RNA sequence: CGACUCUUAGCGGUGGAUCACUCGGCUCGUGCGUCGAUGAAGAACGCAGCUAGCUGCGAGAAUUAAUGUGAAUUGCAGGUUGAUCAUCGACACUUCGAACGCACUUGCGGCCCCGGGUUCCUCCCGGGGCUACGCCUGUCUGAGCGUCGCU
RNA sequence: CUGCUUCUGGGUCGGGGUUUCGUACGUAGCAGAGCAGCUGCUGCGAUCUAUUGAAAGUCAGCCCUCGACACAAGGGUUUGU
RNA sequence: CCAAGCGUUGGAUUGUUCACCCACUAAUAGGGAACGUGAGCUGGGUUUAGACCGUCGUGAGACAGGUUAGUUUUACCCUACU
RNA sequence: UGACUCUCUUAAGGUAGCCAAAUGCCUCGUCAUCUAAUUAGUGACGCGCAUGAAUGGAUGAACGAGAUUCCCACUGUCCCUACCUACUAUCCAGCGAAACCACAGCCAAGGGAACGGGCUUGGCGGAAUCAGCGGGGAAAGAAGACCCUGUUGAGCUUGACUC
RNA sequence: CCGCCGCAGGUGCAGAUCUUGGUGGUAGUAGCAAAUAUUCAAACGAGAACUUUGAAGGCCGAAGUGGAGAAGGGUUCCAUGUGAACAGCAGUUGAACAUGGGUCAGUCGGUCCUGAGAGAUGGGCGAGCGCCGUUCCGAAGGGACGGGCGAUGGCCUCCGUUGCCCUCAGCCGAUCGAAAGGGAGUCGGGUUCAGAUCCCCGAAUCCGGAGUGGCGGAGAUGGGCGCCGCGAGGCGUCCAGUGCGGUAACGCGACCGAUCCCGGAGAAGCCGGCGGGAGCCCCGGGGAGAGUUCUCUUUUCUUUGUGAAGGGCAGGGCGCCCUGGAAUGGGUUCGCCCCGAGAGAGGGGCCCGUGCCUUGGAAAGCGUCGCGGUUCCGGCGGCGUCCGGUGAGCUCUCGCUGGCCCUUGAAAAUCCGGGGGAGAGGGUGUAAAUCUCGCGCCGGGCCGUACCCAUAUCCGCAGCAGGUCUCCAAGGUGAACAGCCUCUGGCAUGUUGGAACAAUGUAGGUAAGGGAAGUCGGCAAGCCGGAUCCGUAACUUCGGGAUAAGGAUUGGCUCUAAGGGCUGGCAGCCGACUUAGAACUGGUGCGGACCAGGGGAAUCCGACUGUUUAAUUAAAACAAAGCAUCGCGAAGGCCCGCGGCGGGUGUUG
RNA sequence: UUAGGACCCGAAAGAUGGUGAACUAUGCCUGGGCAGGGCGAAGCCAGAGGAAACUCUGGUGGAGGUCCGUAGCGGUCCUGAC
RNA sequence: AAAUACCGGCACGAGACCGAUAGUCAACAAGUACCGUAAGGGAAAGUUGAAAAGAACUUUGAAGAGAGAGUUCAAGAGGGCG
């Protein structure tokens, strides 16, 4: 049985020090001190409440070390936004700007006639 | 504490080295009126001020 | 009998009175009547061959120079073209401090200059000169459907 | 309050007497609820039974020792009509 | 009348002293000792501070009115006694 | 006894409730109940000194280190004390205070500032002591906190005075 | 130093609960009594109840007397001495004393960010020291992308480097504020008398950087004709190229681009349940060294590994996607819950991987068994460092999913992706501009770092039974982090010992018969106590009351039945824990210690939970939900302020 | 005999300007922490009884200023120790 | 300007003053040691001798502490010592 200290001089169980068990090649259990868990980015839709696909879960700061590929998904509002609200917004962007040249076809009608 | 300032540490340093008693040649010379160092300071006696 | 206890004297302890001194006071009088952004008062921290305090002092650190003084300093070591003291006009005077680049953690900046890294050609390291507010006179660049001006 | 050489004396130990508790360890048992293994033997097994009114304590403030083993022929301080 | 030698109790209710009652009893007499006795106790009662009620007061508050909760210290001296 | 009646009467005379209650002076109220006996508890009785409606009235399951009462069981609370254990106290080695202290330390009476350790008159009186002990020293403690006085104050209040 | 004659005064002490200093009696007295406890031998030494070492017997018993830190301390740390004084006996002993020695960092904190808040400037007030206020009454930006004449370093080549002035720009705030919040990145072995993520060895890693940019790779070597000649091909030209693959989710080692915009991460509460993962414990083996052996025991005990960072892999998870169309509704959980808004079923994709394996890596470490080096050493060899089963186990962690709120649970630094398309890039190459790709290169200053962390290093005048914030957490019994016992680890019974065992104490117990007669009062003590199994009233706000009350069993040993995985109505194979039943059996003992409710009938008050006089009152008092009025529609109510175009409620209605 | 420190010692107070929230009171910010059990609310599935609203029953579920109780927090009673 | 004020500051002279519990809080390592979180509070403490000649050497004890000696007019002046 190990009975085992901090390494560290934070001697409370607070956010930034949180550890685990870890057996050495010296033959002994000693703590090592777990980075958090960072997660996944959020869709900038903002309505889907589960976190973006082929983007790292990873701390903030972490993400200067990170290649681009490791960042974003390739796509356009690819690791920004969930291509479920993507191809909504292609649809929208289209149907509504659609609808707009009905309004510029039907003002086309009823001041010929006066 | 073990967590120090720069400023307390060399405040503590001036303490230690102003904590030895006096050279035994001092009271040999003419004017003679120290016997001991009488401003000699103890960490349980006295608390240094802080 | 003694032992114990009291009284007195001698001697001896305990204690620091008395008395005798006195490089300290207090009081009165006199002359003088001088601090500081050229960094004051104060504070911190340092410094001696052996030095804790006290004074003396400021990386040139119980002092340098200079003038005077003319052989010590001294607790103990050691090594006259001026020892040592006084004086002090030259120099020097680390850090905080009205405290002054922005902050009090002695933590972070800028610009110009220099030196290493080089052989200007940047980062880097070290060093240096500047960088506080209020105001005054002049300067400079401006601003205004202020007042007008000329096209 | 006593004891400290009648070849005697107390003590120490042991032996009896005493009483207390209630049947030791070991062995033995085709006594044992059974069950497990091998083809009747044999393992685990609370417990019961004999050995066994057994074992254990018992004067330190119990009784008698005449059995062992030593030890005891001292020291100190005072005291007179 | 001589007479204090020796006895004079167990309890219910109340802090009670005072009573009152049950029951025993030879009898259930009365008292004193700083209204014996808190470095002996107990703290129920009073009588600090907290609270509640009744009456009183404009009020703060008041009441030998009722109510609950509320620190009870020291002997090693000298005598006395053992 | 009081529905009812007559008058004075003020703002209107306490309604529903509740009670000798944490509220009743008298008081240990009266009656019942719990007892062998109860100034206790409880349920009733209301001219209630001086009950009463958000100054809240009446109740109330659950709850409470809240205040009372009776009952069963349980007990050294007691009748009535005894024994045992640990640590003390005790004795010794070493170590070593303090409170307190006019002088001090045996009584009875007397007088006295009316309750003497000393005075008066009698009792009488015998070194140095140890563990106890709580009678006394009107023991210690702290210039009475009660009480009154002072032309001494403070916290609070208001229909005090002056702002 | 003094007499006489004059002068002058801080001029005479027993008192003042006088002041200061000293010393008595008490008195060698009270005392050195909290938390179980010490004994034996030896050593050093003048000297031992205490020191040191060995052997005993003990305690703490993982919510510890253990191993570490924060705050505080400031050298107390460690060694070498002496043992005057101090450590309420002692002392060869100490945290005393005196001489010395000791704290090593890009990675661990501080620095940095902002929080509640603090606080300049403008402004306002102010007799004034100052004060208010912090975006409000302010000309509150000293930055870039752009264009010529000049100019300096370099063949002024043409950019770096400059200046004029012309295009271009919100946050709305200086500054401070956390050694527990945000916050890139270091771990493993070895080493010291005292220092380690700091030192040494070895493995990585983060940020920053470079003047004509140091290597490779990507950007980038496609298209279509026109002649030569047996064809590849050679060579002239008109063109392209700021990367590819997957139906998709998304992938591939890079994969241009500014002001602007947009979003994300940073960055979210407590509680419940479930699952995975480790560590730990447990279990059956195999090694190694010890323990026991008086009999029995294939036995009992210890030890039995593998870092950061990459890759691969199980393993979790998905509210991701693809064909596809479901009532006879299906899937699915402990609970949920999902479904034409596309369920089952199949094929994928992604995020997390703290587990396994591999590189690190056996070279170290550990267990051993030996050999040298008289001491000069991280000495050198031989072996081993194993194979399984495990589980509502415990703890931490990663998830899935709920429940509660008139409660909704931080900002900011910082970082990244996206959308835009101003630009830049080269002309078929010796390609260019450009790159979040793989190596390479250089750098990381400053301050803290010792030790105690509490019945002896802190604060209570002290080695004071007080107080003082956290991390790790073994075996048995058990519901249990309860209590008790033991292992690792630590200790010497808490400021003294020896010999007695009186009183009276303090703290424990035990009592015949009675039973509250004691007493203000059942105060103190006692009884009851667990679990299974019966049985459970009045009253009620139907929730409770309730463990009401009141009964029965409990030991040991031995069986029996029932309750499950797994591999291809079956057989085989690995079981881990309980419930129930009956036997047998002991002197009716058995929740055997420990743990651990006395019970009923009423009354008063307060609904309850909560709170309260720290140090005499824990209460019926306060609070409380509920209920009810009252003020106020903003130049307002209510309040503050010396003051103000002031401030709180107010980020309000 | 005064007035002044007025023979010396003595108040409870009154005033002015400063220092403190390391204890404690309260708000706020930011962190950490709280075994093991008992009762068993909503929702949910099956079943049983009758004609619907329905009424009974057995599981499941894990709410609560819930209860027993450790750590923590507090401080009742002994009016114990001291 | 001058006459005028001056319990601070620099450098001086003097006293019917005080003589170490006096005189300034301070004759001395005094605004020191020490106490309080801080504002602030704030001491005690002078003397060997003419000259250290400050007690060599011998001897008991583990050493402290002695006995002899020795210095000095005197240790009846032995390191806080007229």
């Amino acid at each position: 049985v190990q009975r085992l200290t901090y390494r560290r001089r934070l001697s409370y169980n607070t956010a930034s020090n949180k550890t685990r068990l870890s057996r050495t090649p010296g033959n002994r259990i000693v703590y090592l001190y777990t980075k958090k868990v960072g997660k996944a980015p959020k869709s900038a839709c903002g309505v889907c409440p589960g976190r973006l696909r082929g983007v790292r879960a990873v701390r903030p700061k972490v993400l200067m070390r990170l290649s681009k590929t490791k960042k974003h998904v390739s796509r356009a509002y690819g690791g920004s936004m969930c291509a479920k609200c993507v191809r909504d917004r292609i649809k929208r962007a289209f149907l509504i700007e659609e609808q707009k040249i009905v309004v510029k076809v039907l003002k086309a009608q009823a001041q010929s006639q006066k | 504490s073990s967590h120090k300032t720069f400023r307390i540490k060399r405040f503590l340093a001036k303490k230690q080295k102003q904590n030895r008693p006096i050279p035994q040649w001092i009271w040999m010379k003419t004017g003679n009126k120290i016997r001991y160092n009488s401003k000699r300071r103890h960490w349980r006696r006295t608390k240094l001020g802080l």
